[PDB]
DNA sequence: CTGCAGGGTTTTTGTACAGCCAGACAGTGGAGTACTACCACTGTGTAAGACAGGCCAGATC
DNA sequence: GATCTGGCCTGTCTTACACAGTGGTAGTACTCCACTGTCTGGCTGTACAAAAACCCTGCAG
DNA sequence: CTGCAGGGTTTTTGTTCCAGTCTGTAGCACTGTGTAAGACAGGCCAGATC
DNA sequence: GATCTGGCCTGTCTTACACAGTGCTACAGACTGGAACAAAAACCCTGCAG
């Protein structure tokens, strides 16, 4: 039995026949839009397959209802490239890992200042949040800043 | 002799160690402390007359080359990275080194030990090269990591 | 395990002779045949039904990945280097390393030994993944594909 | 020729006398010692793509 | 000359990619010094009995 | 008593033959690295010029 | 007295060439036996010799 497990996103969504990477959809298994994403979060059924991507970007190649672009983007879901290497669904746990990292990496950088009371910022403000919580991590818990935060770093 | 690390040796011998039964290699500490005998400044001496305007300090080891320069800005800058020994340390490091085989060649030349204290002319050849620009691994930011220049004696 | 090159080991092991040998280590040409063990293309075996599109000859070991392309310059260029093994001679070579343990875990769950030897089924990962900035010695990268 | 059991030899197998030195077990107090885990340390940005904003230029009536 | 609109640019937000490996330092859990007196179990000169597997033999078919 | 010329004696150390049978090491192909010789640029002073 | 130009000479690229290392391998050169031998190493042992 065997599984295809350890790849990166990229690599994922680029040989299951995605739109790499930040695009419309998002995620390898539940095919809802960005934006309804954050309307609901955690409510989702996992449904992307192998064999149905198979299905669907052959219902793309001959279009069999003669829909438009975006109609028939939506039709199926978004599945531009045939692919060719069939994929476990499942999620990486590395870079997960260093996703969330940087995603509280990046609010933290703001909450320093003033986001809710700032509507935009400008950059010099957003490098100058950056410099004092590099500052404070050296200060305490001893944290010099890396150019990017690897898996340590984000333990 | 081998360019082995200090951690891959200690690797190999827990391996060897924990393989056949016994200590074969000895592990590092104790080579080290074996080891710290055969580098400068461990033999004890002295120079008849003193020596000019020279510390008569003996047991020292490695300096740094700078000699004290005063870092301070505003002179010329003291950046520059050294490092050496006190001349006369490895000279008396290399000569007792040698020692076994001057004993081997007085015991040749079959002359009287008790007659073998003086008449003796070490001659020293010395030499001054650079090395220019050397190139080294995970510089992306200069670090003078190039010109070097090494001072040598046989 | 620690790096060493072939002239490396050999000094060492001349070395460790003439003192207190007493060979112990083992020189190099013997260990240049005595690692064909544990690479690939040494093991028997087979498959019922025999494998699609395989040639089904047990002892080849590494082998470059163009797998015979054309090199017609006519064509679309054959430049790209590759080496590669033959995944099943790797599965094989890895299974019959893992001989040991799955025999000792087989004895130890107290299991039958000359019997239940038909309903083995192995779960195995793979994995793979680029390589950027690789200083190179074509552009800079590579990409290596593994399995576990 | 078949199968088997008294005897046979020849070899091992073990027990039998007896004496003898190698090898461990406890005794201790710790001192060392190997081992594993610590530090310090290089360097402080990039490359690909997707999308919405805004404009602006190429063509029109 | 007013108007319009697809396509292009800027700015945006997101997924990757190097940072191991090497030496010096330290705490710390694991192990032999000398001193011991004692016991078991291999060794050893032959004689004594006990198993084992064949090879001949003899009776039986 | 002494001196070596030199007799005996085993021991050693060669040693002649083929075969091996291992081994080190000197190939070999290779491409990455550091240098120093040499081209050549230019500027620039002296020499020739206006 | 102000200016144009050849030579030159210091500095700069380039770039050809050496070295460096690393896995394969090929070989040449070491080791084994019996006979049989010479021929000294060192003790000892006689002998012409004082
Ligand atoms: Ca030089
Ligand atoms: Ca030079
Ligand atoms: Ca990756
Ligand atoms: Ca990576
Ligand atoms: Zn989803």
């Amino acid at each position: 039995f065997f599984r295809g497990t350890g790849y990166d996103e990229k690599m994922v969504r680029e040989m299951e026949g995605l739109e790499a990477s930040g695009s419309t959809y998002i995620c390898t298994l539940c095919d809802s839009t960005r934006a309804e994403a954050s309307q609901n979060m955690v409510l989702h059924s996992i449904t992307r397959s192998h064999d149905e991507n198979l299905e669907r970007y052959e219902i793309w190649r001959k279009n069999p209802f003669s829909e438009s672009a975006d109609e028939l983007r939506d039709r199926v879901k978004g599945v531009s490239a045939k692919p060719f290497m069939e994929t476990q669904p499942t999620l990486d746990a590395l870079h997960c890992d260093i996703g969330n990292a940087t995603e509280f990496y990046k609010i933290f950088q703001d909450e320093i200042g003033e986001v809710y009371q700032k509507p935009n910022p400008s950059r010099e403000e957003r490098r100058r949040w950056r410099s004092t919580l590099d500052k404070q991590l050296r200060k305490k818990m001893k944290l010099k800043p890396v150019m990017r935060m690897n898996g340590n770093y984000a333990r | 002799n081998t360019f082995l690390s200090c951690s891959q040796y200690h690797k190999m011998y827990r391996t060897v160690k924990a393989t056949s039964g016994r200590q074969i290699f000895q592990p590092l500490h104790t080579l080290r402390n074996a080891e710290k005998e055969l580098l400068p400044g461990f033999h004890q001496f002295e120079w008849q007359p003193a020596l000019k305007n020279v510390s008569t300090s003996w047991d020292v080891g490695i300096i740094d080359g700078l000699s004290g320069w005063t870092v301070s800005v505003d002179d010329v800058p003291a950046d520059t990275i050294s490092r050496r020994f006190r001349y006369d340390v490895a000279l008396v490091s290399a000569l007792k080194d040698l020692e076994e085989d001057i004993m081997e060649g007085l015991r040749e030349r079959a002359l009287d030990d008790s007659m073998c204290t003086s008449g003796f002319t070490v001659v020293v050849k010395e030499s001054c090269d650079g090395m220019g620009d050397v190139s080294e691994k995970h510089g992306s930011g200069p670090a003078v990591p190039e010109k070097a220049v090494r001072f040598s004696f046989t």
